[PDB]
């Protein structure tokens, strides 16, 4: 259902409408500490 | 003798009487000659001699 | 006395044909068109047909540093160097001579054949063709040795002589042309350019004809008129790429072609003999094949179960030995036979 | 002063050895000749030895740009761009000094080593050589990563300086030349320029002798006579490609040689923790790996029942959880540890 979605799975974005502004997400996105003397924003998330 | 064709003749396959230099003076007409004798044994007499040029005004 | 410089060539022209695949999958009227891919030759050589003509130039001359094929109306020059043929990775070209080229290729899905022009602008022509050639002899092996067991092959012979092998040739048929045809105020003008012109136009009068010389279409529109130039001079292959001759009806002639195929000898490695122990009834081979190589074995008695296995790499075979006889063929090597005490 | 300049390249030299496969299968005396490969490395690195020096020009001096190669009885000077090694596919070489290639190969069966000389002519050693690097880790990964788990591995470093590894050098054998060799109108003339030539013939008198001036052997054919150039100034890589010297017995000197084998650190990717779902005495993981993982588990008890498996996509795994405990590794992250409620 929407919003019961699960990370890596169908529905881990959901929205109500093709046109729909605000949408659900559970990809399971989480930052990581950058590289040292490196400029990036290194993260961990479920593909599509 | 090996005999090929052109209208209403027959000739030696190697010496069709355009000689020499049958494509440079009629191309056209060469080439209809040619496929005339495509199903003849001497074809490839034929083709040899109509496809050489050794023209008169040259030394060798 | 220049009577030995028979010259097919001269009646002849490279040419224009359909191409499924010019690159990025898209269709084109190619002048290096794939005609027709022969892999019959047993040691893997490819003899491939295009549409346009190697080791010849425009006035006709040989000359193997030279290309000729067909820019929009007229042939024209390119260089030998810029030629490639490739399947999956490039492959070997080992002879050209006219709408021929012989490859060594590595195993594929597809076979492209593709040059350089004057205007520095590359053309390619992209065929679907399955190539993984079968093992000459028991042994995979990549490079070929100097020395080896002699087996029979078949090849394309590498001679540019021309004497067994033939395909069929025919006039071109009218080539359009747009460029022939303008509009004068508000009427048709077509201009030959001393040329045999064939035109027919959608208004009346002397709409059609096989014209030398100009003609004038007044009361008609450029968009209603279709122009093309005859090729009554010139041979080209009986191609199922390009349309017949609508004037001449079956007419055809025919012109030997380079790189026959022949029965030759190829030479094959043989692996290196195994290390061989005995027992009671048995045989132990450890065997350290450098390539894939073919094991078999049978008995040598009423009953006698083939077996056969490609040894890929470090193996230990344990066979049985018995009272009639064993014998073993590893690679190319001449066959191994074994005995009970 | 130039105290520093410390050059074993003015002693050593480039050259010419037996080679089983110069391109099509057939053997040759190759400038590009393979020594020795080795693949000591755990990080798949391959430093190989070839009879040609990289970065050194024929006149002893430093140049990376260029390489030096034995051109028939002279070295002379080559491209660095030129230079190519390739197994199944081309190689990425990591480093290049002397006689020493670094290269980083994908999985092939034979190693070929090539370059291009001055008159643009190719030249390629291939020898059989089984390349299939071992997995550094419990992932399989394609690209190196800036950050990872450090694991222990062996590499050749890329550092130019030779300190601790080298190789045996010695004086090379006569060189064989028959164009030292002329007919003076019925006998034989031998023509030094400048160098020690070896001389023996199947005649009278005298036959034989180390000459440095010009020798004439009388009532002697050309065919009966063997002539070769001494090389007593320079020194070769005691190579089993090439003979032994016949004059000198087992003389011979050591040279320092660049990459040796050093223990470093390798990263390596840790793959993604799974989604893990729990039951009774039971733990499910959602295995989704981006490369070949492999998945370790065993029971902390009296008996472990150690089991391991390569997890190449998308695979469910049904793991019974004992009251001992379950240790569970994926790929090269640190275990995960699993007790009964």
């Amino acid at each position: 259902p929407f919003g019961a979605g699960r990370p890596g799975q169908f529905g881990d974005i959901q929205s109500r409408t093709p046109e729909s502004k605000d949408v659900y997400a559970n990809t399971q996105l989480v930052l990581q500490r950058p590289a040292a003397g490196t400029v990036h924003v290194p993260y961990s998330q479920a593909p599509s | 003798p090996v005999m090929c064709l052109l209208a209403n003749t027959t000739f030696p396959c190697s010496q069709p009487p355009c000689t020499p230099c049958c494509y440079e003076k009629e191309p056209e007409e060469t080439l209809r000659m040619l496929e005339d004798n495509v199903m003849r044994p001497g074809y490839y007499q034929l083709l040899q001699a109509s496809l050489t040029c050794s023209p008169h005004r040259q030394r060798e | 006395s220049t009577k030995d410089n028979f010259n097919v060539y001269k009646a002849t022209r490279p040419y224009l044909a359909h191409c499924p695949d010019c690159g990025e999958g898209h269709s084109c009227h190619s002048p290096v068109a794939l005609e027709r891919i022969r892999n019959e030759a047993t040691d893997g050589t490819l003899k491939i047909q295009v549409s346009l003509q190697i080791g010849i130039k425009t006035d006709d001359s040989h000359d193997w540093t030279k290309l000729r094929y067909m820019d929009n109306h007229m042939p024209a020059d390119a260089e030998r160097a810029g030629l490639f043929v490739r399947t999956s990775a490039p492959c070997t070209i080992t002879g050209t001579m006219g709408h021929f080229i012989l490859a060594r290729c590595p195993k594929g899905e597809t076979l492209t054949v593709g040059f350089t022009d004057s205007r520095k602008i590359s053309h390619s022509c992209t065929h679907p063709f399955h190539h993984d050639p079968p093992v000459i002899g028991r042994e995979k092996f990549h490079s070929r040795p100097q020395h080896g067991k002699e087996l029979p092959c078949s090849t394309y012979v590498q001679s540019t002589a021309a004497t067994t092998e033939e395909i069929e040739v025919h006039m071109p048929p009218d080539t359009p042309d747009r460029t022939l045809m303008s509009q004068q105020s508000g009427n048709v003008k077509i201009t030959v350019n001393g040329q045999t012109v064939r035109y027919k136009c959608n208004c009346g009068g002397s709409n059609e004809g096989l014209t030398t010389t100009d003609k004038v279409i007044n009361n008609c529109k450029v968009d209603q008129c279709h122009a093309a130039v005859t090729n009554h001079k010139k041979w080209q292959y009986n191609s199922p790429l390009v349309p017949r001759n609508a004037e001449l009806g079956d007419r055809k002639g025919k012109i030997h072609i380079p790189f026959p195929l022949a029965n030759v000898t190829c030479r094959v490695p043989k692996a290196r003999n195994p290390t061989v122990t005995y027992g009671k009834n048995q045989v132990i081979m450890l065997l350290y094949p450098d390539h894939p190589t073919l094991l078999s074995y049978r008995n040598m008695g009423e009953e006698p179960n083939y077996q056969e296995e490609w040894v890929m790499h470090k193996k230990e075979v344990v066979l049985t030995v018995p009272t009639e006889g064993l014998e073993v063929t590893w690679g190319n090597n001449e066959p191994y036979k074994y005995w009970p005490q």
